[PDB]
């Protein structure tokens, strides 16, 4: 039940 | 209907163990569904693969009045977990299981949700092989430092840290310790 795109959104790149 | 308190599982095989409190008991765990601003595929189905804004102003005005948990851009849209969404599952007695960040640890509190966070906490980089046997070494020691910086900086915020030799140990943990913070 991933969601890549809402993984992506929440967490990015410090 | 009793109110139900949300889960966020974190650490090592926090994945596995969440799709197995929802395949096992449908009844006692159920999940919420995303916000975002990007526009609806054919084929996507709204209040199933997300809940789809129409405007993106609507969806920054609620994130700037603490509305969601968590909330974030990717490809130019937004995406977020919105409070009310956790708490319609948990108003309907349904441990909401969360796949959220650590972060939304504390939003959820702060939104008297009172949420289970639960870190399952590898003893070693050994010990993330054996209760991931999945992974490369590099996967692994990867998977033990972001480990190690989750609880370095968040635990203040954990409502229990389970540990053990295999998955299933760490399972029936979790499964051991929402039952005794939830009674």
């Amino acid at each position: 039940a991933r969601r890549e795109s809402y993984l992506k959104a929440t967490q990015p790149s410090l | 209907v009793h109110y139900a308190r949300p889960i966020i599982i974190l650490g090592p095989t926090k994945d596995r163990a969440n799709d197995d409190l929802l395949s096992e008991f449908p009844d006692k765990f159920g999940s919420c569904v995303p916000h975002t601003t990007r526009p609806k595929r054919e084929y996507e189905i709204d209040g199933r693969d997300y809940h789809f804004v129409s405007s993106r102003e609507k969806m920054e005005k609620d994130i700037q009045a603490h509305k969601f948990i968590e909330a974030g851009q990717y490809n130019s849209h937004l995406y977020g977990t919105s409070v009310q969404s956790v708490r319609e599952v948990a108003e309907q007695g349904k441990h909401c299981i969360l796949d959220v960040s650590a972060n939304a640890v504390r939003r959820l509190q702060a939104a008297h949700l009172h949420p289970i966070a639960i870190f399952i906490r590898p003893r070693s980089l050994e010990n993330v092989l054996e209760i991931n046997k999945r992974i490369t070494e590099e996967q692994a020691r990867k998977a033990f430092d972001r480990a190690t910086k989750l609880e370095q900086e968040f635990t203040e915020c954990f409502s229990a840290i389970v540990e053990g030799d295999s998955f299933e140990e760490i399972y029936h943990k979790v499964k051991r310790v929402i039952e005794d913070l939830s009674g």
